[PDB]
């Protein structure tokens, strides 16, 4: 028995089964941060902080001696609970295929949404910056049409060759900018073979953010330090409901400022 | 024990 | 080289050796903490912060997603420096065995002091509680007399009993409290001898604080994560001086509040 | 220990590590001549003048003796030195990952834009004629749109052709131009294909220099003869800061006056 | 490096 | 030593 008092749910071990499938599928298609930044491997539950390997003076002892703070970024843990209806759960085991999910499904949108919101435009309260507010490049504004695409990529990737910055150069689309690009022009104008002539892998879909973000992803500019991956774990139950949640621990640093180019929502 | 192990997407 | 830049300084080996020598003397005579207190492996120059395992509350990203926030103990760098003559030090390859050392055992005085006081009494920039003010049972003050030791050790004694706690008891006194105790009486008393009976070591001397502790060493109480050991370190030189210095990197924290008793300064 | 007085440097071999990481990778973006020039293995710190085996007359010794001068073109040596904080530099063995390492960046802009005027525009100082002016085809105007692009080029070709220079051509583009052929165009020309069905590489991107050069890499027509590769030194240093340089030693001739084309910036 | 190993002194 | 080995990058 760990924190998640998985033993405790009444929920039978194909119910678990067909639960994690679906958990792990829409969080793969919803996580959009962990496809361009440096994702650690699980620290473990006791991982409560990352050094930063800065120092604050403080006001002395006494006599004659210094003293100097270690500074570091706390962990922070998203949590989101969803309520199962214990009919989906009893039919699994039942022979059922199409038990309704679709809490699970928000749940995990909702805790997808909040672990990328965080990671691109910042979460003050747990002192994490995002990437987009900390990038020491002059942001640009996305245009109206999608030929007007391969102007601004162009020049955003001139900003990184001036920075000095090398290495792969992505792109990452909110929802609006995503569709327009990808649903073409009426013009017969192939931006979209040009855009890939100037980027170096597929474009990233992300629902959470409005907007786009150019960035390289030589490595070691953004760490994603992960102390407990996305789980499942058991509240309380009813006669006719179970409470689960979605859970995480994290924190996110960006360490390089000038490698990352924002793009603005077009106006 | 109970984690999705989504990891790293890249 | 490391942050020690040991091999810009304009000392020789011989002097180094030396200098070690007198520093690890002076340190073991004045630490007292050490020697009643838990004390961890040097954790490297990385060693940042602790965890306590407790969490706070945040207020949340958003759409019913809840946050909590780590918390930790900051570890804390203290740095004493001293000034060599560079005379003593160039004797020393000559074959002299009487270099003057007096400033780095003035600095290494401070250093123990400085981490005995942050561990006994407490430093609140740094975060430390310290083990005397965080203690949940009630101070006993020290009697004028060494006569009247024996009966408030007792008390002290009975105080832990009541508490539950138990392992070997151990005294920690400070220097006015040590020499009364071990000057005598005139009566004939052998208040020595009856201490000795009631504790379970040798008392521990203290030059750092005032008053004393009673506490058990049964371990687990009373943590002290060591970063950086004391070390010395190189700044700078003249023609005819040398700057070292003397530092330690370290946190400490008070788990179990009622397994010490802290006695006052007689009045 | 050498020239470079490394090891006198208050710096430790992790903050080298990293020093050493950053201007490799800033260098490498930023190094543009290298990629389409010939250059030679690294001669030695010895290595003084490079011969060009052409003699000049002189006025005899004496009695029916004729004296003739080898001619040899000097070695040049360029340095560009930097400071940093020694905070970023302790800060590295306490873990820091963000450490400011822009002084160095800044120093490997300069030193790498000095080599790159030196090798295409020249440098009347140290002797070097540089590849564009030293051309004996008649330079080409570039356009103000990038659709003018594959006419140009094509007639650039034609002189290459025409002089019967052979091997593979190159493009090298400077910021302005470069950034006008990959931001594509309003009138869906693919202009970025037919460039590349024309040339021979990718294209190279030149932030130092205005215009650009197409020219044959068959080998034998551009020769780089590097006496030192750029290498970090140590000057002086602070209680708070390092004097740090970035030092390199080369000299560039042009061989084949037939095998460049240089396209002047649009006007 | 350069440490003294004080170390637990109990 | 003290180089960076840029060498060429042809």
């Amino acid at each position: 028995m760990n924190n998640l008092h998985r033993e405790l749910a009444p929920v039978s071990d194909a119910a678990w089964e067909q639960i994690e499938e679906e958990a792990s599928r829409t969080l793969k298609r919803f996580l959009a941060a962990r496809r361009v930044v440096d994702v650690s491997d699980p620290q473990g539950p006791a991982f409560s902080a990352v050094g930063t390997g800065h120092v604050t003076r403080l006001e002395g002892p006494g006599d004659s001696v210094g003293a100097v703070k270690r500074q570091s970024q706390p962990v922070v843990e998203f949590r989101v609970p969803f309520i199962l209806t214990r009919q989906a759960i009893d039919d699994v085991e039942r022979g059922s295929q199409d038990s309704d999910w679709s809490p699970l499904k928000e749940a995990a949108r909702k805790i997808a949404g909040a672990e990328d919101r965080a990671v691109f435009d910042g979460y003050a309260a747990a002192g994490i910056g995002g990437i987009r507010p900390q990038s020491s490049n002059s942001p640009l504004t996305l245009p109206v049409a999608a030929s007007g695409y391969p102007d601004v990529i162009a020049r955003a990737l001139d900003q990184l060759r001036v920075a000095g910055v090398n290495g792969p150069y992505h792109l990452v689309l909110g929802e609006n900018a995503y569709t327009l690009i990808t649903s073409g022009n009426e013009d017969g104008y192939p931006v979209l073979q040009h855009i890939h002539r100037l980027i170096d892998g597929e474009i990233v879909w992300a629902p959470a953010i409005e907007g786009g973000v150019l960035l390289s992803t030589r490595g070691g500019d953004f760490a994603m330090d992960i102390g407990q991956d996305i789980s499942i774990g058991y509240l309380s139950h009813t006669a006719t409901h179970v409470e689960l949640y979605l859970q995480e621990s994290f924190t996110f640093r960006t360490l390089t400022s000038e490698a990352v180019v924002s793009l603005l929502p077009s106006e | 024990s109970g984690s999705l192990n989504i990891g790293s997407l890249k």
